[PDB]
RNA sequence: GAAGUGGCAAAUACCAUGCUUCCAGGAAAAGCUUCUAAGGCUAUAAACGAAUCGUACCCUAAACCGA
RNA sequence: GUGUCGUAAGGCAUGCUGGAGGUAUCACAAGAGCGAAUGCUGACGUGAGUAACGAUAAUGCGAGUGAAAAGCUCGCACGCCGGAAGAUCAAGGGUUCCAGUCCAACGUUAAUCGGGGCUGGGUGAGUCGACCCCUAAGGCGAGGCCGAAAGGCGUAGUCG
RNA sequence: CCACUGUCGUUGAAAAGCCAGGGGAUGACUUGUGGAUAGGGGUGAAAGGCUAAUCAAACUCGGUGAUAGCUGGUUCUCCC
RNA sequence: GCUUCGGGGAGGCGGCAAUAUCCUGUGAUCCGGAGAUUUCUGAAUGGGGAAACCCACUUACCAUAAGGUAGGUAUCUUGUACAAGAAGCGAACGAGGGGAAGUGAAACAUCUCAGUACCCUUAGGAAAAGACAUCAAAUGAGAUUCCCCAAGUAGCGGCGAGCGAACGGGGAGAAGCCGAUUAAUGCUAAUGUAGAAGAACAGCGUGGGAAAGCUGACCGUAGUAGGUGAUAGUCCUGUAUUCGAAACAUUAGCGUUAACAUAUUAAGUAGGGCGGGACACGAGAAAUCCUGUCUGAAGAUGGGGGGACCAUCCUCCAAGGCUAAAUACUCCUGACUGACCGAUAGUGAACCAGUACCGUGAGGGAAAGGCGAAAAGAACCCCUGUGAGGGGAG
């Protein structure tokens, strides 16, 4: 439906890694739901920065670091991240 | 020397496991107990 | 609970007994007056926030219990009671005289 | 709030209901890329999309 | 199991005595035999694992009697 | 802003699941090709697609099994 | 601590410390008295600043930074491995990977360094692997058989 | 892959190793992965060997606070 | 965390644990009733599986691309390929199927331990048993269960170690029936789950601080509660006392509905042989009960029992089914209590404990409380490496 594209992007990911891939190949980097399929992805984008058509998307699952605090050890959430390369 | 333990997680799992557990009365009665200690860990 | 904001209290115990404010802020137990309980504070400067620092006197919490409402005509301290009014308002009233008013 | 959310169509709530969520997503960037100096809209909008599926689900049912 | 379908017979646990009266733990166990009983009123030969007590109740109570009142306790 | 082709040697890798031998006589099932039983297929292309999970790092070791 | 009293177990008084409780008398009840049990727990001694600092492949010097440099960075030189002490994995581990920053603890010394602390970053597949289709050994196994109960076995299958 | 001899090591670098030699090294070989056999049972080219650093009967829990004509210990004071 | 119904009336967005943006008399936070939402695993139930994962099929709708939304799809049992149930988990107590050994006997085998531990099946608030085919032998009594006696008696017993009644008496509770069943629904009544009001003290001296001292008051159906800067009936929260329910459970009474049940006097039964078991009773002179095996009546002119057995007498009618209470127990909910502990104690666990840690696993299993009344938790200066640590100041 329309109502869980809304919820596919959790967020842009800003570091040397996406900053220095927009300025070259122009592919945005963004942190997306533990559930998207590329096709999700790919169907989140283009509705929702209008103008713009998705070449490829290539996704990753990244898991959260042990970072211990206080007398505890915890743990940071695994999140998804995808890049997704627009027409030039 | 060659120690005792040796890991692996597919042997592990498969003599330890939840379903391995669940799949005997006697193992269902070890899942018993654990929860009745209140363990963490019930199964490897 | 029967003391609120605003109202004026007269310290009835501690190194304040016999003084006078408003009351500030009150917590479950303990109570914050204008004025009395002031307490010498060393406020260790920082940049990121805006708050400069140095040797602060702000007003401490006390006891609710060590203050007691002031009454407005007598200047003297009572305690405080409820009247269920018949045409369906609740207010404090002073427990010596009685009047609605606080 | 609720007051003005309890006589409103079915058709119109889900209606509306679209726009907050689309509106949850454009606090979810700004706030990302530092846009976002009043960090409460995010729990109020969370909370109005709850009220609206707690209505949907009202007036499908009744 | 080793149980008769219609007197209910099963295997009863007992004691071995010896004549120094050592008691070890034993099982009796019924006379049971697979037989194949006519039955007139279905024109067919049903076979059931009975005892040998059973096999006289069949003799004084007729197959039709002892064929109902096992479908009655169930298993048929 | 340069070159980038000749000789020789040469694997345990490839030809080779080959070949020759011997007895101790050498997985299975599916993918695949064909036949029909009850009752769509083959070529030609054009467009579009191929999901999900892993991927860092050690691994004759300071990261595994040995406190 | 001190003084004093009693045959003793012990009592009383009081200086200092302490900061919120104690208990006469007489009865009553005991988790009622510790030096030993190679007793139990914790703390701390002696040995003793003694042995040792984990392959005898090996280090020297110049700069840098730094509170401080034999050990870190850079440089020149020297030495060691090189069917490995070099590379790619599987298993196992799980962030140890990279950068910045810090040096208390950890590192058998020092440390500015680190697989240590802290804060960020990093793993991109139709073709590699898994998943998927198929089966081996071996499991489980509608019905079925057997067995006091629990259960044991087993066909079609279904996993592996 | 083994383990015949010696030195070393014996609060070890190591709860069985190092070093110098030594044996087999196309086979009754060695090895990876997965699976099977479970305690009076298993497995054993047989040493009572091995069965998780445990083996003339594993380990854990329970009966259990087994029993111990044995050993150790048994705590304030005075009077007869 | 959303909605609604109630309570409440000024603060609030759970703790470590603060900060920021804010919310709140248009009644927030908070408390109680109901509802909605409720990812995945797990009986796990669409198939599979190394739990939190992989792979599906099917119906309807939508979209046109590689999907979405809402369902359905396990197995077994009972009814006409259709409906209703069950499953699994979780304290103890009950009933039932199996059933040790250490130990004691100063050895040990009968015996004891003990029908215990344990394993297994299964229920209810209890269960079981229960109305005489029972005792008794008195002048007879009158179901079952539980307590005190009888009584460590009578007995049993390598007559050893030990085991160990009954009759009857005194109590608790009482009930006898042929449906004393189960599940819903609606009225009536009473609870329960938030709450509200709730008296009465001043002065002086000491003191950091008064509640303690001195003097004099007041309330009391409220005086031995917890706090508050030291010990408070009159400062606070409370206490005695009087009371609230929109909503939803719960208990009881009446009525209705639908599921099941509703024997008609009892033959493979009583009795007997053999082998065992239970009876306090170990074969003993062994009655009585149970039954693996083999048999097998009489059937009211009859049959069972009265501890071998016979006669007489007394008593009672098996082979159909039920039945409340007095009794057993605690994962729990409330109120209250303690010559119970007070951090090596008391739970293993006062603290982020079944944790860390150990183990392949089953499993084993710690340590660890206290500033101060209030953080007022030491601004600033000095030595040091912008470190630790300290000295001043406060």
């Amino acid at each position: 439906n329309n109502a869980r594209l809304y919820q596919v992007l959790r967020g842009p990911v800003f570091s040397e890694k996406s900053q220095m891939l927009g300025d070259s190949l122009g592919v945005q980097v963004f942190k997306i739901d533990s559930k998207a399929t590329k096709l999700e992805v790919k169907k989140a984008v283009e509705l929702m920065f209008e103008g713009v058509e998705v070449l490829k998307v290539n996704t990753l699952n990244v898991k959260g670091k042990t970072k211990r605090f206080g007398k505890n050890i915890g743990r940071r959430n695994d999140y998804k991240k995808a890049y997704v390369t627009l027409k030039a | 020397m060659k120690r005792t333990f040796q890991p692996s997680v597919i042997k592990r799992k498969r003599t330890h496991g939840f379903r391995a557990r669940m799949a005997t009365k006697k193992g269902r009665q070890v899942l018993a107990r654990r929860r009745a200690k209140g363990r963490h860990r019930l199964t490897v | 609970s029967k003391l609120r904001k605003g109202d004026t209290v007269i310290v009835i115990a501690g190194k304040d007994k016999g003084k006078q404010g408003t009351v500030q802020a009150v917590k479950n137990d303990r109570i914050k007056v204008e004025g009395i309980n002031i307490v010498t504070k060393h406020q260790k400067p920082n940049q990121a926030t805006g708050v400069e620092g140095g040797i602060l006197k702000q007003e401490a919490f006390l006891h609710i219990s060590n203050v007691a409402i002031l009454n407005a005509q007598t200047q003297k301290a009572d305690r405080i009671t409820y009247q269920f009014g018949e045409d369906g308002k609740k207010q404090r009233v002073y427990r010596s005289n009685g009047e609605v008013v606080a | 709030k609720i007051s003005e959310l309890r006589d409103k169509s079915l058709e119109e709530l889900t209606q509306l209901l679209d726009e907050k969520q689309l509106d949850a997503f454009r606090i979810r960037m700004a706030k990302a890329t530092g846009q976002l100096g009043n960090t409460h809209e995010v729990r109020v909008n969370r909370r109005a999309i709850a009220q609206l599926q707690t209505l949907i689900n009202e007036k499908q049912r009744g | 199991s080793r149980v008769c379908q219609v007197t209910g017979k099963r295997p009863m646990v007992g004691n071995n005595v010896s004549h120094a009266n050592n008691k070890t733990r034993r099982r009796f166990l019924p006379n049971l035999h697979h037989h194949r009983f006519w039955v007139e009123s279905e024109n067919r030969f049903v076979r059931l694992r009975i005892s040998t007590k059973g096999m006289r109740i069949i003799d004084k109570l007729g197959i039709d009697k002892v064929l109902v009142d096992l479908r009655a306790q169930g298993q048929k």
